[PDB]
RNA sequence: CCAUAGGUUAAUGAGGCGAACCGGGGGAACUGAAACAUCUAAGUACCCCGAGGAAAAGAAAUCAACCGAGAUUCCCCCAG
RNA sequence: UUUUGUAUAAUGGGUCAGCGACUUAUAUUCUGUAGCAAGGUUAACCGAAUAGGGGAGCCGAAGGGAAACCGAGUCUUAACU
RNA sequence: AGGACCGAACCGACUAAUGUUGAAAAAUUAGCGGAUGACUUGUGGCUGGGGGUGAAAGGCCAAUCAAACCGGGAGAUAGCUGGUUCUCCCCGAAAGCUAUUUAGGUAGCGCCUCGUGAAUUCAUCUCCGGGGGUAGAGCACUGUUUCGGCAAAACCCGAUGCAAACUGCGAAUACCGGAGAAUGUUAUCACGGGAGACACACGGCGGGUGCUAACGUCCGUC
RNA sequence: GUAACGGGGCUAAACCAUGCACCGAAGCUGCGGCAGCGACGCGUUGUUGGGUAGGGGAGCGUUCUGUAAGCCUG
RNA sequence: GUUUAUUAAAAACACAGCACUGUGCAAACACGAAAGUGGACGUAUACGGUGUGACGCCUGCCCGGUGCCGGAAGGUUAAUUGAUGGGGUUAGCGCAAGCGAAGCUCUUGAUCGAAGCCCCGGUAAACGGCGGCCUAAGGUAGCGAAAUUCCUUGUCGGGUAAGUUCCGACCUGCACGAAUGGCGUAAUGAUGGCCAGGCUGUCUCCACCCGAGACUCAGUGAAAUUGAACUCGCUGUGAAGAUGCAGUGUACCCGCGGCAAGACGGAAAGACCCCGUGAACCUUUACUAUAGCUUGACACUGAACAUGUUCUAACGUUGACCCGUAAUCCGGGUUGCGGACAGUGUCUGGUGGGUAGUUUGACUGGGGCGGUCUCCUCCUAAAGAGUAACGGAGGAGCACGAAGGUUGGCUAAUCCGGAGGUUAGUGCAAUGGCAUAAGCCAGCUUGACUGCGAGCGUGACGGCGCGAGCAGGUGCGAAAGCAGGUCAUAGUGAUCCGGUGGUUCUGAAUGGAAGGGCCAUC
RNA sequence: CCGCGAUGGUAGUGUGGGGUCUCCCCAUGCGAGAGUAGG
């Protein structure tokens, strides 16, 4: 990231945005998932 | 004393005569109205001038004081 | 050892869909009230880190 | 004044050495930051004390998240 | 060797023999090549086992948004031509 | 009597020559100063490194002193200098721009190379469409200039020149775009892997600077 | 130290004009050979091959491990 | 006397003498985290520090600056203390919006508060200063072309045939001057300058001689250096001063004694000079710290009223005596003195080159000094864009709720109603523009709007610029239309950190909150 | 729509070549401005 002495990029640009934890413990389930549960019955503990 | 200059402001004809353009092209950057805007050319702030249809640009000499117009020839 | 991100990158850049970086513009943090609105509207939605700058922003965030 | 300090003798133990590892008492600077003071190097080097075959730690005033786990230590992940 | 440029009166070497300088570890990206393929691959560890076990994990198959969130869309905006 | 006098030992070190791979990492020779004193010398002791000691020269502290020596941190750091080892084949730069406590460093871009993809993509010429304000020219303008006339020597008129920062004119070339053929190993553009380079030199042409001085200096272009 | 034709020398062996000859390079051509790239007949044709930094491609040789209780060697 | 052992012996240091200043003894001061020790088994006729430097005659004026000393009314001011206000949470109260006790909690900071500083004085043998109307005061005595005088070899006198030196004067002191002493001064000096007698190979100008080398023979036997050498002159050429290139001249092969013009000879990675975001040590009113010194609060730390002192019991004792004990340590005891002081710990303000770590820009016809550094206009700039120099010329770091928007109306300079036609005007440089006026006036106004934005220009990038049109809502005008600031081009500052307002975001068990995000803004 | 102008010569200049090289010349291509006849 050093440019010479100029004020790099990752300087120059300011900082934006925070971090979300609850998205952390988010996830997507694809319907070629679906099938491969066993029993049937989709939730979050036949998931993992 | 001297030693003083100001940025070159790269000013003049941005699409020159017949040259196809779409509608917002700059065709002449300048300052005040060396150029005229003719048929579908604007004229900006600082005295632009721009296509506002798509055509080709077309110079002409005209009026009782024969000045310099540009106008865009809508294809 | 692992490669250390350089943090200050990390809180400035974000890797989009096919790979590019997204990014806060410059100028719209104070001395506001000079600038144009149409100038401000314009500073505020995210843009893409050009092509000559990629280099740099990859090297930096090898973890993105 | 009683006494206590002090004195003599006896018994028992210690003392010194040793490469690393271990716990503790102290603790740099070069260097990096393209200068430099916060920061870094690093609780590193070094000095000191003490131990053991290992040491230290250890049996929740611990986590967790409303479900639960169940002392300490070490390894792989979590994750640059 | 260094230089715009060296027979240079710039540098280095008296000669010979021997030694003498892009490595190693880990991470990461790209290329080649091999395996398997919407999957791929296991770490520590167990195992007398280069086997076999171990899928904890990691990468990929979805993105957009600062985020909640929505999702082949999403963000922007009261709302998009 | 005396930090008294002359002068050996003893202690010094003013001058000169020699010596300078020495007889000697400070001496020898001839002269020189002190020589009862703040003298000199033997033996032993004490002061330790940002510390000592110094009638003070940054002097001396083991041939070492504006911070001893030895070991360690330690392979400090070194944008600097030097050096970098067998062979052949293909391509082949740059010494520029921008930024920089930057200027002999470095970064992005330009230029090299390798890979992948893609258009009649690119170049030359011809024809067509364009904008110019340079060369030249000119003097209406903005200044400058001379002569004559006229006349409040102004102004005005005729005649004559001059201009990077003058233009009532204005090329060649160059540049942008369009069309067409021929030619060219895609010569083009994009994306990705790897760079190097950012001290240039002279010569021609157009110039600034300098003295139309410099193998001078600074641009443009070949 | 001649020292302001490179020298000898030159009255052309100087200069101007016109012309035809010749010499002259690693240029061009001829003959033989090697290699890169462009189409494929796995045919031969077109063309290219000066190079520093530097990029790309392909190799030689050295020590050591397997192949090797093999193979060579008094 | 002393000194740079090893290029400086001196005018340097020291010195007796002088002065200022500190110091009452457990002295100041110094070495030491401390105990202690030196000072000193001394006691102000003593000891430390500082300057001056025998002696003689002397030592002038300035206290404004910096220091030191004294003051202590007033201003300012630390820790500490926590009045007051504001917020978070929630028992409740509310049908809901919200409100909201106690407690806990986040914040605010009244009052208290020493030294210091400001302030008022003093002080120059403190650091220092000592004029051409001005100052704190304007240099006295003495001395003066000087260890000081640039101009300068000043000028005059002396000495010499001739004297930039010397001696004596003059004063025009570039830029003397009174204890960082002035002026003198007998004696002293391996001290600096000048002159004379004697003396001479110092010299005119060298000659001869005696010895040690050098030379030859025998024995022993180094060294620095060295790309390779078949290692000439000259004139040219050329990384610009040639044995090696060109042309030409000269030259049989090889030693020995000699000489040093060249081999840019040998020696030492130039010490000068510049450069490196190198080093060291030194300085200071550079920055930041810090030992030390100093201030107060709380602690060790107590008792009687005063809003004064007294007391003893903590504590001190480097007073005395006794014992451990053969002991100037130490401890215990007795006693006197001092006494909640002193002193030490934590906290805190001041002071702090005593000590430490560091910083102290770049460009540049070498560096320094000067100038410059960002932005705008013109020219250089070669009729697209761009284009350098410590090239040539000027400007900006704003202004304006009208000087903006729109509709209607209007047209200048200058000369003598007319002529003239922008020669004026533009909010401000210059260039290009502007009558349809962009110049200028009046009425009505807030488009100097919010969300967006086809497309394009210009940049390595960060960015910057131009923009029809779409949605919402607006002004002007009758309407077409125009309006997203101003004739255009300068009037500017990334990011971080934080502040303020807003907010269908987040909220570390949960509800909140804090903090964060997002939008606006500083 | 927006109030002059030939012809000829001259100046300049792209490319190539040359000289006595601060400036020119030759071959070839382009060819003003001013002025003249005239309108
Ligand atoms: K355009
Ligand atoms: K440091
Ligand atoms: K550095
Ligand atoms: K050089
Ligand atoms: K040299
Ligand atoms: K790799
Ligand atoms: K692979
Ligand atoms: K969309
Ligand atoms: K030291
Ligand atoms: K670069
Ligand atoms: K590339
Ligand atoms: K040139
Ligand atoms: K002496
Ligand atoms: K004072
Ligand atoms: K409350
Ligand atoms: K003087
Ligand atoms: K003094
Ligand atoms: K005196
Ligand atoms: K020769
Ligand atoms: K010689
Ligand atoms: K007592
Ligand atoms: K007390
Ligand atoms: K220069
Ligand atoms: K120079
Ligand atoms: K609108
Ligand atoms: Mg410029
Ligand atoms: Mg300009
Ligand atoms: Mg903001
Ligand atoms: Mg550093
Ligand atoms: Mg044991
Ligand atoms: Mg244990
Ligand atoms: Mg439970
Ligand atoms: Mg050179
Ligand atoms: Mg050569
Ligand atoms: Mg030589
Ligand atoms: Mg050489
Ligand atoms: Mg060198
Ligand atoms: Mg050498
Ligand atoms: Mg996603
Ligand atoms: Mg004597
Ligand atoms: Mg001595
Ligand atoms: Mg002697
Ligand atoms: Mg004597
Ligand atoms: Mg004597
Ligand atoms: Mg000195
Ligand atoms: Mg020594
Ligand atoms: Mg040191
Ligand atoms: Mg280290
Ligand atoms: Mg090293
Ligand atoms: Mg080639
Ligand atoms: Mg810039
Ligand atoms: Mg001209
Ligand atoms: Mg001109
Ligand atoms: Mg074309
Ligand atoms: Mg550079
Ligand atoms: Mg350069
Ligand atoms: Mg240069
Ligand atoms: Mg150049
Ligand atoms: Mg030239
Ligand atoms: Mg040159
Ligand atoms: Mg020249
Ligand atoms: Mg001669
Ligand atoms: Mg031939
Ligand atoms: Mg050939
Ligand atoms: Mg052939
Ligand atoms: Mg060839
Ligand atoms: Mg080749
Ligand atoms: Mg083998
Ligand atoms: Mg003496
Ligand atoms: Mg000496
Ligand atoms: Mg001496
Ligand atoms: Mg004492
Ligand atoms: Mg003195
Ligand atoms: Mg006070
Ligand atoms: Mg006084
Ligand atoms: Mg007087
Ligand atoms: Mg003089
Ligand atoms: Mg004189
Ligand atoms: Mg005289
Ligand atoms: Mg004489
Ligand atoms: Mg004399
Ligand atoms: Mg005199
Ligand atoms: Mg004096
Ligand atoms: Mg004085
Ligand atoms: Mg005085
Ligand atoms: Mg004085
Ligand atoms: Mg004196
Ligand atoms: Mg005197
Ligand atoms: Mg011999
Ligand atoms: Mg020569
Ligand atoms: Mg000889
Ligand atoms: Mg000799
Ligand atoms: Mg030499
Ligand atoms: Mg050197
Ligand atoms: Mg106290
Ligand atoms: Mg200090
Ligand atoms: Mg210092
Ligand atoms: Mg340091
Ligand atoms: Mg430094
Ligand atoms: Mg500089
Ligand atoms: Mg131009
Ligand atoms: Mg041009
Ligand atoms: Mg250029
Ligand atoms: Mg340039
Ligand atoms: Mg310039
Ligand atoms: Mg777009
Ligand atoms: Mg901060
Ligand atoms: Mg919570
Ligand atoms: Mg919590
Ligand atoms: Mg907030
Ligand atoms: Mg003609
Ligand atoms: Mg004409």
């Amino acid at each position: 990231g050093f440019e010479g002495g100029q004020m790099p990029l990752y300087r120059r640009l300011p900082k934006f945005g925070f971090t979300s934890r609850k998205a952390a413990i988010t996830a997507e389930i694809r319907l070629s998932d679906l099938a491969k549960v066993e029993g049937g019955v989709v939730d979050l503990n036949t998931l993992k | 004393r001297n030693g003083r200059d100001s940025e070159a402001k790269r000013l003049g004809v941005k699409r020159f005569g017949g040259e196809s353009v779409l509608a917002g092209s700059i065709i002449v950057r300048q300052r005040g109205t060396k150029f005229h805007a003719g048929a579908n050319v604007g004229c900006g702030r600082d005295h632009t001038l721009f296509a506002k249809a798509d055509g080709k640009v077309k110079f002409e000499v005209k009026g009782p004081k024969n000045r310099k117009f540009i106008s865009i020839e809508a294809e | 050892p692992k490669i250390k991100t350089v943090r200050g990158a990390a809180k400035r850049f974000k890797k989009t869909g096919k790979g590019g970086f997204k990014h806060k513009h410059a100028n719209l943090r104070h001395i506001l009230t000079k600038k144009a609105t149409k100038r401000k509207r314009h500073l505020r939605p995210k843009a893409m880190v050009s092509k000559g700058d990629l280099g740099l922003v990859i090297a930096c965030l090898p973890y993105a």
